[PDB]
């Protein structure tokens, strides 16, 4: 060891290291998901197929 | 942070863990006055924790591997200096005094810190209550100015308001002329230039002024050099005292909750210390602070936050 | 301006004409410049708790791009939409008022005459 | 007296851990490698190629062409007996005037 | 030689109750 | 690559370069189309310029 | 104080400012200010010490004389109209008490003379509530009832509240009152463009919160309350002193920062209108606030005051305050100007 | 300009990413390669602009400054990492980074087509100079030269952003290349008057105009090397590039407005020549000539006619490369005793004799010696004022004596004479220094052979 307290980032919280790489897939799921929809919408509601 | 609010409110109150042997004791007494093997041995009978005297190095022994840091970057002052030299031109007297002061500030936060957070008692030895007292000291020996006087009792009037004083003060009646001798038989060459007129000023500032505004908001014990040999009977002392004075005893979990906040965040604790009244003998000049900063930076384990040092071996600093 | 517009529809983000519009591309210059301040935004979080700017956290820089991209991504749409409003109203309104718009008559310079100021 | 402040530093001189200096760095090697960046692509590049670069640029704002299709012009119009330049840069009969 | 940083007199210009 | 650094500023250069040739395709609207330059198409030519 | 007496507190002053801006009844109005006004008075008596005591007394006061003024022109709004929707009001008289109660509740000049105090003898956090949150509600009264507000009323307020958060800030030393005479010649700025584009009106009001959370932020996160503390930040956080330079510089006005965004629009709206004498004038009498912004900045950024012995301790010691949304307040409050045409969702 | 714009970009993380021996060779190598790939905007034609989109164009007035621009950074970075040798690793970087974002705001700055993008790139150059100043200048009065420099210049500008967003709301564009066809005539009124004021008095701060000058001597004394550098050679030049641009919507009242102005300059570069003849400062001399060659350019746009703006824009080029020069020969002795003051070192061509030949050959220039495009700008403009009204080659030809009186008595003091007999840290000229000298005097001895580039959209 090094330090003669041991500090709170010590270790990665593993739980919110998950939920951050969780979070940000499904944002991007999500955000690629709603764009397919929005161009998929505007090719019909514009007739361009 | 492990606490907070949110600890608080999911149930972590610190009256759950608050008994009867989670007392607060602080032991006072002159430069030799064994005091120093007493408040262990107190420490050793209620299952206290000791922490020692705070020197130059108590920021260093909490911080990092605990290691001492070279003086330049942790007090940028000499208690041997200040034993040789009291009088010196670089104000080495006031600049530890505010110096230990400053240690002795994070001492307690820390005491306060371990005894909300474990319900268990502290024994320190010269807390910060007794600290003035060798200003005092100092300024009726001529060692500092009065502006330094000035300077110690805004950062004191400042900083001490926000905490509460121990529950048991224990004073050890040791006469200047035993402190001489116990000086004499321990041969530190430095310490034993200390004249006797100084450990006059620091017996009278003790009986004075600090003992009897202590005996309003706490309890006060007081043992000479033979009977503080006996630990046993302080601890009888301490056991069957009927704690009635004192801040202690209007304390919800609410306020030791603003209490626990407090001494867990040091940079808090420790934000008055440095306050920008320019005092000759605290002013540091900006290039000689760029300078030991960035010196500071360039020490093992003190470039970044304490998790992210590869330099002593931090792993999944990606992560983190 | 427009708040009598957006009134009978109110606290719509993006309403259903809105799917009309083309929407901004994944490539959009202002997303990615967006996605920048994300990334500025994570090195600033590194650098104010003194972690190493570029190698700490990963995973909480590229949550700081995303949501910079995620949230700017439907501020562009409704950017996008807010200006296709004020033209369609704006068109609209000349249509509606021909009296208000007359077509100018355009004279070529060999009629127009200009007052020469000699530089000399 | 004065707070705590570090003297004055004196001033290096380069020469003297490394005579052979070229002033860009105290460091021998540095100093000689940033010497042989500066004078590559400063003299080099940018002065001897950027001066043949200028030196053949495509007739710089079209005045050569400018001289070329004047002895155009010029044989134009001294083979069929016009003048040289006219007075008007428009023709007179595509300008209609402001009439008093 | 080395760079001005403000001295005593510099900084205790902006430390009054007013400036 | 050990020298990598050494191709930031060429290559965003070179980058920047594909940029303002992609820039130019959007303002092609009068690309022959001008007064001055307007002719017709050589045989295998789509585009007079790009 | 108990955090979940602090929660549901801080979720009544939210509250109220969400009431006022969602009802349509004239009696929620000054309801919705009551129960702001009300929930946030022990947000400013936090520490209870006689200077938060002043200045919770100080603030009762303007904003209970604010608050009546308000229900009088309420109930002149119900004489001469018969009715209670929050719109115009169909009296001059009615809207001139309105005028001058929302400009006391905004602090705008010459109802200024609470702002200074009040943010001097709170903390920085209540300080922060009082000079964004209080700020939303009557904007947003003042932003349904422009059809009735005299226009020289409104721009001789916006002008005077430019002027004197002008002077007012070349005189301080405190940083509380550095940002509260920021505030009132940024609420100038607000209301000088609301008759013309209230859209503007919104853009400098969202750039103007997110600029001063930065500063309030930043002055909590180095627990600076003075300008001579805050030039102790160098040698304890090189970082902060970078970030409150460019905030600063940003709080200014300086282009390419997006503090320019604000003013220039406004600018930008006000010569449309066929008023070039007053937004040059305007942004002759900004010099001012970008003076005092450059003293802050040479104080802390540009150079280095000489500091004590005693930071040397603090150098062992990383902050462990919750600087919340501090990087993305930084970036928000510098790097949005080439982003500008984003205001048209504020449509 | 993109393809300009992404390497100063690449730049940053070119500086933030290298190796802390590295951080000055990397930089001054890639900013020397683009200074490099700065010729390709030399596609210029005797008709069109070379009009490279909605957002960026380049005529052939602002490609010799985007070419000096893009080439003074190089020579900023070799003239400034002497004094920041023993300077923190990291505020290194930032000075870099500084001076690198000054070089992306100006090469934005000449090239913006739209007028109010051209007024945000000009004011957002204020900022890395200002913060240059006032953080690696040496003195106590950096911090009120950044003062001085920043509020002349926002009193300047913020008129020129009202009456710049009036020209938006009437005309309907700031788009340069619209505003050549839909310029309409400015009449007489007071209206226009004060558009004319609000439209010139930003880039009359920015040359500087005399009498209001005053923040010159202090923000380009108070400086570091690098920051008078960029202060001389470009920073000034905005205001005339600006003056150029805006006065195509200033006509015809220019013709009765310029009087005053035109009479603040003839008058003025007598006087601050005339301040250099009694300057103790070296530093300060080189700041007021610099006011004084820029009151020349002041005049020559305000005549509004070809042959002035041709000497107007080659003495812009020719005075950028001269006075760059002569604030790195001034911090060549600066680095050696320690003291701007001239009368300290003397006799220096006898110490140090190169050194001596580059003062030379910067005095010659700085006095017009033909054929150097110094003499080439000058000349364009005093035949332009010449026919412009006979009696002001007086206030010429007098100048022309002075500004001979000031640039060898600069040679005599510091170069002749006996040298001083205490000062005895002069050391050998360095291979940097020579090499930073040359950098600067061999690109303004070969743009004789071809001025032809420098002068201006209407050679
Ligand atoms: C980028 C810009 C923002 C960067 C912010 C963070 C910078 C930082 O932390 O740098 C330190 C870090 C290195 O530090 P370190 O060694 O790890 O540790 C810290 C040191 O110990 C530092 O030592 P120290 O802190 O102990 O002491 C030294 C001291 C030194 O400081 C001092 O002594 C005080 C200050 C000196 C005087 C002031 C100088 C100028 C500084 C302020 C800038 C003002 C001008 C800005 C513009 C004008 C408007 C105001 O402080 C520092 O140096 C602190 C570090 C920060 C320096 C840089 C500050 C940048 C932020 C402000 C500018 C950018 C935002 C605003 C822009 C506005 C509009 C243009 O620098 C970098 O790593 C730089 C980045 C290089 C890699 C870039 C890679 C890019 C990849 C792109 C692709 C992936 C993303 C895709 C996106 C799109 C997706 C769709
Ligand atoms: C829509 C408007 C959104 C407005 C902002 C909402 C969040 C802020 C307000 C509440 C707050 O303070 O939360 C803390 C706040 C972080 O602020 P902080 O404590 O100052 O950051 C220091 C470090 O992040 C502390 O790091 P750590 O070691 O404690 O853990 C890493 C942490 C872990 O994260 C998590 O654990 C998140 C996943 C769990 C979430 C809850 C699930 C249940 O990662 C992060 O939080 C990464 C920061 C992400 C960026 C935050 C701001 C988001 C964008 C705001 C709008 C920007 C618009 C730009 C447009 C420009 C052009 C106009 O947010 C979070 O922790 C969650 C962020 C989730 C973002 C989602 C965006 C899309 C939503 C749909
Ligand atoms: C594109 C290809 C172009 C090729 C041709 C080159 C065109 C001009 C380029 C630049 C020429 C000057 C460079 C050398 C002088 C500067 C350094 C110096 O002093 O070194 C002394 C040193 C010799 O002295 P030393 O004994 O070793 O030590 C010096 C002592 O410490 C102390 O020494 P000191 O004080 O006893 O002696 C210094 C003395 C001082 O001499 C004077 O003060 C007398 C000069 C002024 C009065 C007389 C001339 C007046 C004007 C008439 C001449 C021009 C027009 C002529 C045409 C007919 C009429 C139209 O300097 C000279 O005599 C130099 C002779 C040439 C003078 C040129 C005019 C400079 C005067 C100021 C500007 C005048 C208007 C602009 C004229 C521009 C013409 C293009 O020379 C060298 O070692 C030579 C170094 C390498 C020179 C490279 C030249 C080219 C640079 C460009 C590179 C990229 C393009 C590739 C071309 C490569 C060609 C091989
Ligand atoms: C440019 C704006 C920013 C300013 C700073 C720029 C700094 C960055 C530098 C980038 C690279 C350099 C760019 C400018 C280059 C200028 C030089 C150049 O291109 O010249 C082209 C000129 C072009 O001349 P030209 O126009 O006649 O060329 C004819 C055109 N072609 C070749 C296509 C047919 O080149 C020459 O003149 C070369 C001729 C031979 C060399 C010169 C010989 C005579 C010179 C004097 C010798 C001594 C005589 C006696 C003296 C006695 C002692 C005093
Ligand atoms: C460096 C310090 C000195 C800086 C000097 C800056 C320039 C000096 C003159 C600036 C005048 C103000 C901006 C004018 C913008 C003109 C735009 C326009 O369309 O004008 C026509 C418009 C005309 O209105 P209109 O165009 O809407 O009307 C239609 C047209 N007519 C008139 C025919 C019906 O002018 C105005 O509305 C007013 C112009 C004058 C403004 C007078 C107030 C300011 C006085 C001078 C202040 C100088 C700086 C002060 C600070 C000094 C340092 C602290
Ligand atoms: C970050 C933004 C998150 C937005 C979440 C959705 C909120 C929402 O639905 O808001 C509705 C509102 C449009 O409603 P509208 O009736 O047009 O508002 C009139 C205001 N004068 O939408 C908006 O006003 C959108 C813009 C809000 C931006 C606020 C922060 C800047
Ligand atoms: C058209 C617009 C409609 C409305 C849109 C939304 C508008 C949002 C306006 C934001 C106003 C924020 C007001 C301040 C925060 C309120 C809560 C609070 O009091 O936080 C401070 C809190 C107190 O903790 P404490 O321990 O007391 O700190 C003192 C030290 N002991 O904790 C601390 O001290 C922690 C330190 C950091 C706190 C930072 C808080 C920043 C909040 C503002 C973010 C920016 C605004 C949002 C984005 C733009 C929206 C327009
Ligand atoms: C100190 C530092 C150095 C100086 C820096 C620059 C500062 C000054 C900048 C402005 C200089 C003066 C303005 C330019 C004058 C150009 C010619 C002019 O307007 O002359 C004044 C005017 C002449 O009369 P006239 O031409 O008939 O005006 C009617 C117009 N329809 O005369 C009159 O009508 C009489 C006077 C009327 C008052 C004019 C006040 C406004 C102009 C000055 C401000
Ligand atoms: N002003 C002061 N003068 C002398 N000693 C001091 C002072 N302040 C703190 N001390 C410490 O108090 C110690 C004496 O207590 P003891 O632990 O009994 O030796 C000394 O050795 C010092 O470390």
């Amino acid at each position: 060891k090094f330090y003669i307290q041991e500090p709170p980032h010590g270790s990665p919280n593993w739980l919110k290291v998950g939920l951050t790489l969780g979070t940000s897939a499904f944002l991007w799921i999500y955000l690629i998901k709603q764009h397919n929809e929005d161009v998929l919408e505007y090719k019909r509601r514009n007739g361009l197929e | 942070l492990q606490y907070g609010p949110l600890a608080y409110i999911l149930g972590e109150k610190t009256t759950k863990k608050m008994t009867e042997n989670s007392k607060l004791i602080t032991v006072d007494g002159n430069i030799c006055s064994g005091k120093s093997k007493l408040a262990k041995e107190v420490a050793e009978k209620l299952g206290l924790k000791h922490f020692p005297e705070a020197g130059i190095h108590y920021a260093d022994s909490t911080t990092g591997d605990g290691k001492p840091l070279p003086v330049r970057f942790s007090g940028n002052c000499s208690l041997e200096k200040f034993y040789d030299d009291p009088k010196s031109n670089d104000g080495n007297s006031y600049r530890l005094q505010a110096w230990l002061y400053a240690s002795r500030l994070l001492q307690y936060a820390d005491a306060l810190e371990h005894l909300l957070s474990t319900g268990q008692g502290v024994v320190l030895e010269r807390s910060i209550y007794s600290d003035f007292v060798f200003l005092e000291a100092m300024y009726r020996q001529g060692f500092i100015r009065k502006q330094c006087v000035d300077h110690y009792n805004q950062v004191k009037k400042v900083t001490v308001c926000e905490y509460l004083p121990p529950h048991v003060v224990i004073y050890v009646d040791v006469p200047v002329s035993e402190v001489q001798s116990r000086i004499q038989k321990k041969g530190n060459p430095h310490e034993m230039k200390i004249t006797s007129a100084y450990l006059q000023d620091i017996e009278n500032v003790y009986k004075g002024t600090f003992l009897p505004e202590m005996s309003e908001k706490c309890e006060v014990l007081q043992y000479s050099a033979w009977e503080a040999e006996d630990a046993e009977k302080v601890v009888e002392d301490i056991q069957y005292l009927k704690y009635d004075k004192g801040p202690w005893l209007d304390q919800d979990d609410r306020k030791l909750h603003n209490l626990r906040m407090l001494v867990q965040d040091k940079l808090e604790v420790l934000n008055y210390t440095s306050i920008p009244v320019f005092l000759p003998e605290v002013t540091i000049g900006a290039h000689q602070s760029d300078r030991v900063f960035q010196e500071f930076t360039e020490l093992p384990g003190r470039k970044y936050r304490a998790g992210y040092n590869e330099d002593v071996g931090d792993k999944w600093i990606w992560l983190k | 301006m427009m708040t009598g517009r957006q009134a009978r529809a109110p606290l719509q983000f993006l309403p259903d004409e809105a799917r009309s519009l083309p929407p901004p591309k994944l490539t959009d210059p202002r997303l990615a410049y967006i996605g920048f301040l994300g990334y500025c935004s994570g090195l600033i979080d590194n650098a104010i708790r003194r972690r190493p700017v570029l190698s700490a956290g990963l995973h909480r820089q590229f949550l700081y791009i995303t949501s910079f991209v995620f949230v700017g991504y439907y501020l562009l749409k409704r950017q996008d939409y807010m200006y296709a409003v004020r033209d369609h109203d704006m068109f609209s309104y000349i249509k509606s008022h021909p009296e208000d718009f007359p077509e100018k008559d355009k004279k070529t310079y060999r009629e127009v005459f200009e007052e020469f100021h000699p530089v000399r | 007296l004065r707070w705590q402040e570090d003297p004055e530093p004196e001033d290096e001189n380069l020469y003297e851990k490394n005579p052979d200096s070229h002033g860009y760095d105290k460091d021998p090697a540095v100093d000689v490698w940033n010497m042989r960046v500066v004078f590559f692509f400063g003299f080099s590049i940018v002065l001897v190629l950027g001066s043949t670069f200028v030196a053949y640029l495509p007739d710089y704002r079209m005045q050569e062409w400018a001289r070329r299709e004047a002895e155009r012009l010029v044989k134009y119009r001294e083979a069929h007996g016009l003048p040289l330049m006219e007075s008007n840069c428009f023709d007179p009969s595509k300008i209609q005037l402001p009439e008093d | 030689a080395r760079q001005w940083q403000p001295d005593v007199e510099w900084a205790e210009q902006y430390g009054g109750a007013v400036m | 690559r050990d020298h990598w650094i050494h191709v930031l500023v060429p290559v965003g250069f070179v980058f920047g370069y594909y940029l303002d040739r992609k820039n130019d395709e959007k303002l092609a609207a009068f690309r022959n189309k001008s007064l001055l330059y307007k002719r017709e198409l050589k045989p295998q030519e789509e585009v007079t310029w790009k | 104080m108990n955090p979940i007496i602090l929660i549901i507190i801080l979720m009544t002053v939210m509250l109220g400012t969400i009431i006022v801006m969602i009802s349509t009844h004239w009696l929620l109005i000054w309801i919705g200010f009551e129960m702001n006004m009300l929930a946030i008075i022990p947000i400013m008596m936090k520490k209870h010490n006689p200077r938060a005591t002043e200045a919770s007394t100080k603030y009762f006061l303007t904003q209970s004389t604010a608050s009546m003024l308000l229900m009088m022109a309420i109930i002149i709004n119900l004489m001469f109209s018969g009715q209670w929707t929050v719109m115009k009001l169909f009296n001059p008289m009615a809207s001139m008490l309105m005028t001058m109660a929302l400009a006391m509740k905004l602090g705008m000049a010459p109802f200024h003379f609470w702002v200074p105090e009040v943010t001097q003898g709170i903390p920085l956090s209540s300080g922060l509530i009082l000079l964004t949150w209080q700020k939303l509600a009557p904007m947003s009264v003042l932003y349904q009832i422009l059809p009735s507000i005299n226009l020289d009323l409104i721009l001789t307020l916006s002008i005077l509240s430019i002027t004197i958060g002008g002077w007012g800030g070349l005189n301080q030393t405190q940083l509380r009152k550095i940002m509260a005479y920021s505030s009132i010649a940024h609420m100038g700025w607000m209301t000088a463009v609301l008759l013309y584009n209230p859209t503007m009106t919104l853009l400098n009001l969202i750039i103007y919160i997110i600029m001063t959370s930065t500063m309030f932020t930043l002055f909590m996160a180095n627990s600076t309350t003075t300008t001579l503390s805050l030039s102790h930040t160098w040698n304890k956080a090189p970082i902060m002193t970078i970030l409150v330079l460019i905030t600063l510089l940003s709080m200014g006005g300086l282009p390419p920062l997006s503090g320019f965004m604000p003013k220039w629009m406004i600018i930008q709206e006000m010569t449309k209108n066929d008023s070039i004498i007053l937004p040059t004038l305007m942004a002759i009498t900004a010099l001012l606030n970008l003076y005092f912004y450059m003293r802050l900045t040479y104080s802390t950024a540009l150079t280095m005051f000489p500091s004590t012995n005693n930071m040397k301790m603090k150098w062992q010691f990383p902050t462990t305050k919750r600087m919340t949304l501090l990087p993305t307040m930084t970036v928000l409050s510098t790097m949005l100007l080439p982003l500008t045409p984003i205001l048209s969702i504020l449509e | 300009m993109l393809k300009y714009i992404i390497p100063t970009m690449m730049l940053m993380p070119l500086t933030w990413l290298s190796k802390n021996s590295m951080i000055w060779i990397n930089t001054t190598l890639h900013s020397l390669l683009i200074s490099l790939t700065s010729l390709l905007l030399l596609n210029q034609f005797g008709d069109n602009s070379l009009n490279f989109s909605l957002t960026f164009f380049s005529d052939s007035l602002s490609t010799p400054l985007l070419i000096l621009t893009m080439w003074l950074l190089p020579l900023m970075l070799m003239a400034s990492q002497h004094h920041l040798s023993k300077e923190n690793l990291a505020r290194k970087k930032l000075f870099i980074s500084m001076l690198i974002l000054l070089q992306l705001f100006l090469i934005m700055t000449f090239t913006a087509t739209e007028l109010i993008f051209f007024y945000i790139m000009f004011e957002a150059t204020l900022v890395p100079t200002l913060i240059i100043i006032t953080r690696w200048g040496n003195q106590t009065e950096r911090l009120n030269a950044g003062l001085y420099f920043l509020f002349y210049t926002l009193a300047g500008s913020l008129p020129l952003l009202v009456a710049l967003i009036y020209i938006q709301n009437t005309m309907g564009s700031l788009n340069f290349l619209i505003l050549q066809y839909w310029v309409q005539p400015m009449p007489n009124s007071w209206s226009n008057t004060f558009m004319w004021l609000a439209c010139m008095m930003a880039f009359m701060v920015k040359m500087p105009l005399y009498g209001l000058h005053l923040w010159l001597p202090k923000a380009h004394v108070e400086a570091p090397i690098a920051g008078s550098m960029v202060l001389a050679a470009i920073l000034l030049k905005l205001g005339g590039y600006g003056m150029m641009r805006i006065t195509l919507l200033l006509n015809p009242i220019t013709d009765f407005m310029a009087y005053p102005f035109i009479m603040l300059s003839l008058w003025g570069m007598i006087m601050t020549s005339s301040i250099c003849l009694r300057q103790t400062d070296l530093k300060s001399l080189i700041a007021y000539s610099s006011v004084s060659h820029m009151a020349l350019v002041i005049v020559a746009i305000l005549i509004q006619t070809p042959w002035s703006y041709m000497g107007a824009t080659a003495l812009m080029i020719a005075h950028g490369l001269t006075s760059s020069m002569l604030f790195c020969l001034a911090n060549s002795n600066y680095e050696r005793v320690h003291s701007r003051t001239m009368i300290l070192a003397r006799g220096l061509q006898t110490l140090l004799p190169l050194m001596a030949a580059w003062w030379l050959l910067a005095s010659l220039t700085n006095l017009a010696l033909p054929p150097s495009i110094n003499l080439i700008g000058e000349l364009f403009v005093v035949m332009s004022t010449f026919s412009w009204s006979n009696i002001t080659i007086i206030l010429m030809g007098l100048n022309m004596v002075i500004t001979a009186l000031y640039s060898l008595y600069m040679l005599i003091t510091t170069q002749r004479g006996k040298h001083t007999h205490h000062i005895n840290n002069i050391l050998p000229s360095f291979t940097r220094e020579n090499a930073l000298m040359s950098l600067h005097m061999l690109p303004l001895l070969l743009l004789s052979l071809n001025p032809k580039i420098i002068l201006g959209p209407l050679y």
